[PDB]
């Protein structure tokens, strides 16, 4: 059952992703602003 | 449950029987901790 | 008549199938166990 534990792997962090994707339209921002939004997002993980 | 309906049934007590092999989906962090030195008082401010 | 009759025996079995579906345990070998009945015998005492 896990032996073969290929296709029984996926674990992606979406929980607290799908709102900061859902949000922008095209996500085609500035470095400014891609720096303060992995910033909020550590902070967001951080004090989840 | 409000305007959700997902199947949910107990298959802890039926599935690994609770004794067989080890609970899957388990996390691990791996954090590391840093202690400085510290700063001392410019000329005064030190105490109160 | 349970006073004229000793101890007798119970009935203990162990299986040692092959293994096919779990999880990743690691590999190891049929064993046996070996087990005894030591009962002893309790009772009070009364007078007039």
């Amino acid at each position: 059952d896990q032996l073969l534990g290929v296709l029984l792997e996926k674990a992606p962090p979406l929980s607290l992703l799908s709102p900061i994707n859902k949000f922008q339209p095209e996500g085609h921002l500035n470095r400014v602003a891609r720096a303060a939004l992995l910033s909020d997002l550590k902070r967001r993980v951080c004090a989840d | 449950v409000g305007d959700k309906l997902v199947f949910l049934e107990a298959l802890e007590r039926r599935v690994y029987q609770a004794t067989r092999v080890a609970y899957p989906l388990i996390g691990n962090i791996d954090i590391t901790f840093i202690m400085p030195m510290g700063v001392f008082q410019a000329n005064s401010m030190d105490r109160y | 008549e349970l006073a004229y009759v000793r101890d007798g025996v119970i009935q203990f079995e162990v299986q040692q199938p092959m293994i096919a579906r779990d999880g990743p345990h690691p590999v190891d070998q049929p064993v046996h166990n070996y087990m005894v009945k030591r009962i002893h015998k309790r009772s009070l005492s009364a007078a007039f």
